């Protein structure tokens, strides 16, 4: 009775060998900067957790991005900050330059290095087969680093990947959902955006790990090489699992939930149906044929798997023949 | 976004 436990197959026990300070973010003391050093230029957007602005560091006259947090539990702000400090300097991790107290909101404001990002909707229409492989490898460097530091991103999606295409620069941003991986810990399944939620979240399996990020990256890859954005376009969280099952098949879905003794929400009874696994070539056509290769499909196939334990790790993914043609460094 | 976290 109850679900079967699960462990990450890599980087399992990294946090228990660190000192308590590394992962116990509740006791982290935030070192504050000076909010006067930054002038807000224009608002870039806002979600449920923050407001984001382009700003200028008035001292060195450099452009920055300021994330003004909305009031949330102090432990969650400390979690994002402690994760940003732990990962600072890592490959393709956005750099947290400063932390100030916003005088209006009275909440913390995070100052980030600026990236000349082109929005992904316009940019992805111009990416070549080589560009997709190049940037995918760059994303994998960031994911492998943070996984090796005991951290799941949990919100991998195009809007959290800043790309300066003119200078071949890529940064992984928005660590507000990131958590430390502790083996056997049951996590909140309400993470990531709908289109990039792993099946473990969609079936309410709480004991997931880094491999969640690899499913989300597989979603990004499928969307880029097939020119279908997003690839699994569910109308809600339940239709999202149906969308996956229409491509991967219901057989492997039931094998997955049976392995972990998971019981699906009975509202799937009348919507899930019976579907065979589709061959990837059905999504190939004249307009995306130049982005599809045997290597790309094998790689995608090893990422988009129901069983989180069977997906490629970030480190394994970088060894895939899909990246042989990419010049490194 | 489009979801929300606490754990
Ligand atoms: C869900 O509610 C998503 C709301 C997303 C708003 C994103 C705005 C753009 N953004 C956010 N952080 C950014 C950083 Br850090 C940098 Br650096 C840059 Br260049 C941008 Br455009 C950022």
């Amino acid at each position: 009775s109850g679900p079967v436990p699960s462990r990450a197959r890599v980087y399992t026990d990294v946090n228990t060998h660190r000192p308590r300070e590394y992962w116990d973010y509740e006791s982290h003391v935030v070192e504050w900067g000076n909010q006067d050093d930054y002038q807000l230029v224009r608002k870039l957007g806002r979600g449920k957790y923050s407001e984001v602005f382009e700003a200028i560091n008035i001292t060195n006259n450099e452009k920055v991005v300021v994330k003004i947090l909305k009031p949330v539990k102090k432990k969650k702000i400390k979690r994002e900050i402690k994760i940003l400090e732990n990962l600072r300097g890592g490959p393709n991790i956005i750099t947290l330059a400063d932390i100030v107290k916003d005088p209006v909101s009275r909440t913390p404001a995070l100052v980030f290095e600026h990236v000349n990002n082109t929005d992904f909707k316009q940019l992805y229409q111009t990416l070549t087969d080589y560009d997709i492989r190049f940037y995918m490898y760059e994303i994998l460097k960031a994911l492998d680093y943070c996984h090796s530091m005991g951290i799941m991103h949990r919100d991998v999606k195009p809007h959290n990947v800043m790309i300066d295409h003119e200078h071949r620069k890529l940064r992984l941003i928005d660590w507000g959902l990131a958590e430390f991986y502790h083996p056997g810990q049951e996590y909140n399944v309400r993470v990531a955006s709908r289109y990039f939620k792993g099946p473990e979240l969609l079936v309410d399996y709480q004991m997931y790990d880094y491999s969640l990020d690899m499913w989300s990256l597989g979603c990004m890859l499928a969307s880029m090489i097939f020119r279908k954005e997003p690839f699994f376009h569910g109308h809600d969280n339940y239709d999202q699992l149906v969308r996956i099952a229409k491509v991967l098949g219901t057989e492997d879905l039931y094998d997955y939930i049976d392995k972990y003794n998971i019981e699906l929400d009975p509202r799937f009874n009348d919507i899930l149906g019976r579907h065979s696994r589709k061959r990837w070539e059905r999504f190939v056509h004249s307009e995306n044929q130049h982005l599809v290769s045997p290597e790309a499909l094998d790689f995608l196939d090893k990422l988009l798997r129901y069983d989180h334990q069977s997906r490629l790790t970030a480190r394994e993914a970088m060894e895939h023949p899909y990246f042989y043609t990419v010049v490194k460094d | 976004x489009d979801d929300d976290d606490d754990k």
